[PDB]
RNA sequence: CUGCAUUAGCUAGUUGGUAAGGUAACGGCUUACCAAGGCAACGAUGCAUAGCCGACCUGAGAGGGUGAUCGGCCACACUGGA
RNA sequence: GUACCUAAUCAGAAAGCCACGGCUAACUACGUGCCAGCAGCCGCGGUAAUACGUAGGUGGCAAGCGUUAUCCGGAAUUAUUGGGCGUAAAGCGCGCGUAGGCGGUUUUUUAAGUCUGAUGUGAAAGCCCACGGCUCAACCGUGGAGGGUCAUUGGAAACUGGA
RNA sequence: GUAAACGAUGAGUGCUAAGUGUUAGGGGGCCCCUUAGUGCUGCAGCUAACGCAUUAAGCACUCCGCCUGGGGAGUA
RNA sequence: GUCGAAGGUGGGACAAAUGAUUGGGGUGAAGUCGUAACAAGGUAGCCGUAUCGGAAGGUGCGGCUGGAUCACCUCCUU
């Protein structure tokens, strides 16, 4: 029934095993000038079978704890 | 009172008969003191604001800290801020008694809802800060109904306002709406006291 | 500024002393260290008691003492009004407010309280002064 | 180089209104032409005429003065910048002089008034004030 | 129409001997109906400062747009370094403003508005500030006419 | 959700994988092996200071200051470990 | 045996603090004579002191009144709202150039920002509005309103972002 | 690696009356028009004033650098 | 037997206090010496740099006008 959060974002390193870290992107308005600012956030994902490659847009999901510091499983590419 | 001092140096300070009378202005309408004669000094604009709130609150016989909350509550209400505040002065249960005439004077008013002659609805009210409402009614303790006092000020037949509707074989007076500018004191501009209050 | 150019760096406001630093700072003793605490008044010792010469144009021989505070800051305290019981050692209250004429005087030295006398013969401004309704 | 055509246009406007010149000839675009026909519509400006020719097109708007020769447009103030966009909501929308100004708005159901934001009960971004 | 005397100012010109003083004096005059205006007059004395000064008002007034003893809108009146900002309120506010500000309002007859000097608190650049705000406000049936509309299709 | 760059490099169970052990529980949580990964100018690391909040004071507001009493959450019980 | 109520006696037991040169409401006389002393700023005091001390009077408050300490305001004096850089403080001595910020006109598409509706939640107490109960009020109680840059979900495509 | 390194005036961009010189060009009939500089005079507008004013210090947008009383001190 | 608090030993890091003595800074009363700057301030001043001198300062090189001024020529504006 109730849903995991679901993120899409850019592969932006691949070289441990079987784990990606995705880059998801945001705008943060500052609080009193309240001027657009970039926000980059890294994810940590499972990647079971090695499918997703550095930059290729791909989707992840909130999963239980899978390592020290990986919480998210990649779900499908969107891109490449 | 509170204010146990000389009331006519106070109608000579302010120049308003707080009495309502005007035997204090009559013979020096000027102020007291070594200096109160050939006194030709101009006041600023903060002094006209000060002596403006000054007689109101002089002549309602309150102090400063219950003038300024009172001041500060009618501020709340809907309307205009001077106008709500004289006529929540007016609403005062010693203005309302010596409106109606149970005392000649408003220190005497006011003495006497202190010492519970009055009685609001029927029951005793022993706070002259209390604020009557509109369709109550005051009375007198049967206690005290032969008063000499009382009994003289109801016989000296003073006006009693349009929003007061008084009876004075049972000595019952009835609180029917709130009152109007007109109808309260035209002596004060209550925006300079508004002002003062704003600074 | 541009938006962008006080996103990089806000503005900073500028910092406020205070007129009476040494009313600013407790010391614990166990820890043998200073504490930052506001009080209104601090305890003190009088190291010296005498008179200094104010800046012109104006002319006198001020009163005052030199304090050591229970913080063990030692200030120089104006002692006000006319004629005055104090000497080296007597405990005296400290509270703020300098003396512009002095120009190392930067607290006042209250009177009538702990060792300090009321001023003789004041009866205008008593409380001031420490001097109890004659009557 | 440039960075805001319409604040371009707007100070255009102004400074034409300045000198009390009669028509303006600007360079074209779609946001421009129809901040233009809103300042038509609302009696800003007395006449818009497109040109389409080459290089974008032309507008040339035509000024609009009263009698004593009061100007009508009394000042109009860029909002939103490159530097720094504004939006608002249907209920935050704001009055210029009290009602008596327009503010030029760009809402996804076109780029309208302030008035015509309230109405239909949309916001967007403030684009422009005018007076 | 009702006068004020807003400031009074002893001016010095250095000669070979001593010097020659001055009084001069800001006043603003005013009907309590929309019409204000403010003169300064120099003279040897105080009196006669006020008398020129008093004539010069009375030569030089404008009219102010109102709407129940408030203005029609908000304005930013502005001479040299001098700002006032002044902003419509509700009846029985007051007059919120300081200085020669509340002489010219009051003058002018405005009963309930907010203000904030903004500038300089020079009395005549705060003066000629509050007159230059008032002279810039805008009616809602003189904007109509101008934009060739009504008061109804202006609020829509 | 905090100050400092007159703090620019930090990290070696550290980052990932495999196996086992362990736990109410997932997990470098721990151990063995393989790899060299992980964080950081979007401020890591270091240093200093601090219980957090509902709220409280002030200000027209935007903001600024504070975190007593009362309620919630956390942490501690002479100091340290079990 | 407290609150509260009743009956009797007495104006009798119950007013102090600061200020009065301008800001700032309130002025005169004596003493002093750059001394003693005052002082928040400007300043005051050397024989005519409304500024020092006392007295009369007056002003503001009043069971409180003053002083000190600290915070916000006034301060648009860090300025998003809401300031500046010729001479007042402020344009790097000048290039070349990285990251970042920003970016010319039209068409199609996306919905990250942007706008709009629904649902859940944002404890209680508190602030604000109303009502009710203490004789009044504070206070207490009960309803309402408020407070998210909150989340899930459905819609629009003008602008910014992506293709 | 610093100068009163100055226009004591950051770069880019557009827009807003005019008159008159000069440097290097171009087009149409000594004249007119025109591009880029370099000077002077001068509106609107700006400015505390002095003054600036198509070579802005006017009107606007983007980005950078810099300021927040005088000394202490461009010092520790 | 593993882990393990406290403890011990060692070389470093950081912070505070304190120290013979020493350096300029600020303030202060009519102190002593001269008179650098402000007028062309009596040698125009100031900026960077170098060096010298009780002291302010002088001198050299380059720069600025935020410099007064009698005669001359060279242009530009009305
Ligand atoms: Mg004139
Ligand atoms: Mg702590
Ligand atoms: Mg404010
Ligand atoms: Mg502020
Ligand atoms: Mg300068
Ligand atoms: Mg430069
Ligand atoms: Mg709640
Ligand atoms: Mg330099
Ligand atoms: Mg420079
Ligand atoms: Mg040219
Ligand atoms: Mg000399
Ligand atoms: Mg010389
Ligand atoms: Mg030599």
């Amino acid at each position: 029934r109730n849903d995991r959060k679901v993120y899409v974002g850019k592969v932006v390193s691949d070289k441990m095993d079987k784990t990606i870290t995705v880059l998801v992107e945001t705008y943060k308005t500052h609080k009193l000038y309240g001027k657009r600012v970039k926000y980059s956030k890294k994810y940590k994902t499972h990647d079971e079978n090695n499918s997703a490659k550095l930059g290729d847009i791909v989707k992840i999901q909130e999963t239980r704890p899978l390592s020290a510091t990986k919480r998210f499983r990649l779900v499908e590419i969107v891109e490449e | 009172a509170r204010f146990r001092g000389s009331n006519w140096k106070k109608s000579r300070r302010l120049g308003i008969s707080l009495s309502g009378t005007g035997k204090e202005l009559e013979k020096r309408p000027y102020a007291p003191g070594q200096h109160g004669p050939n006194q030709r000094k101009k006041l600023s604009e903060y002094g006209l604001q000060l002596r403006e709130k000054q007689k109101l609150r002089y002549l309602y016989g309150m102090t400063e800290r219950q003038f300024r909350n009172t001041f500060d509550i009618a501020g709340k209400k809907f309307g205009v801020h001077g106008e709500n505040f004289m006529i929540l002065l007016a609403s005062r249960l010693d203005a309302v008694v010596y409106s109606l005439g149970l005392a000649r004077t408003r220190r005497q008013a006011r003495q006497l809802v202190n010492h519970g002659h009055i009685l609001v609805d029927g029951k005793r009210v022993d706070i002259p800060s209390y604020s009557v409402k509109p369709g109550q009614t005051i009375s007198v303790r049967e206690k005290s109904q032969k008063l000499n006092i009382i009994v003289e000020s109801v016989e000296i037949n003073n006006f009693v306002p349009e929003y007061l509707n008084f009876d004075a074989d049972s000595l019952t007076g009835t609180f029917v709406r709130l009152p109007e500018r007109s109808e309260l004191p035209a002596e004060i501009n209550e925006q300079l006291i508004v002002e003062y209050y704003s600074r | 500024p541009t938006i962008n150019q006080l996103v990089r760096k806000p503005r900073q406001s500028k910092i406020k002393k205070s007129d009476s630093p040494a009313l600013n700072k407790g010391f614990n003793s166990k820890k043998k260290k200073f504490t930052d605490l506001n009080s209104p008044q601090k305890r003190g010792v009088c190291t010296r008691v005498g008179t200094m010469t104010p800046k012109k144009p104006n002319s006198a021989l001020r009163k005052y003492a030199r304090v050591r505070l229970s913080n063990n800051i030692e200030i120089n305290a104006y002692i006000p009004g006319i004629g005055h019981n104090l000497q080296e050692h007597s405990v005296v209250l400290v509270r703020g407010g300098r003396v512009k004429d002095l120009p190392g005087v930067r607290y006042h030295i209250v009177r009538g309280a702990l060792d300090t006398s009321g001023v003789d013969g004041r009866r205008q401004g008593r409380s001031l002064y420490g001097t109890k309704k004659p009557k | 180089t440039m960075t805001d055509p319409i604040a371009d246009m707007l100070t255009r406007v102004r400074n034409a209104n300045m000198v009390r010149h009669e028509k303006l000839e600007l360079p074209a675009s779609n946001i421009k032409k129809e901040i233009a026909e809103i300042l038509k519509s609302e009696g800003f400006i007395k006449n818009v005429e497109y040109v389409e020719d080459d290089k974008q097109g032309v507008l040339r708007l035509f000024l609009k003065y009263g009698q004593n020769d009061e100007r009508v447009i009394t000042g109009l103030k860029r909002i939103s910048k490159p530097g720094l966009r504004v939006y608002a909501k249907a209920s935050e929308m704001p009055k210029v002089l009290n009602g008596l100004g327009i503010a030029l708005v760009s809402t996804s159901e076109g780029v309208i008034t302030d008035k015509e934001a309230r109405k239909r009960n949309v916001g967007g971004e403030i684009i422009a004030y005018v007076w | 129409f009702e006068e004020r005397v807003v400031t009074i100012n002893r001016v010095a010109k250095v000669v070979k001997g001593g010097r020659r003083f001055r009084f001069t004096a800001l006043v603003v005059v005013g009907d309590k109906n929309g019409r204000v205006g403010f003169g300064t007059g120099k003279a040897q004395e105080v009196p006669e400062a006020i008398k020129k000064a008093v004539e010069a008002a009375k030569k030089d007034l404008v009219v102010v747009p109102r709407v129940e003893g408030t203005t029609p809108h908000t304005i930013t009146g502005r001479y040299g370094s001098g700002s006032v900002f002044m902003k419509p309120a509700a009846p029985g506010t007051g007059v919120i403003a300081g200085g020669p500000v509340r002489a010219v309002l009051e003058l002018a007859g405005i009963t309930d508005i907010l203000s904030k000097s903004l500038g300089s608190n020079t009395p005549i650049n705060m003066v000629r500030a509050t007159i230059d705000g008032l002279q810039n406000l805008k009616n809602a049936e003189d904007v109509a006419k101008l934009r060739g509309k009504t008061v109804e299709e202006l609020y829509n």
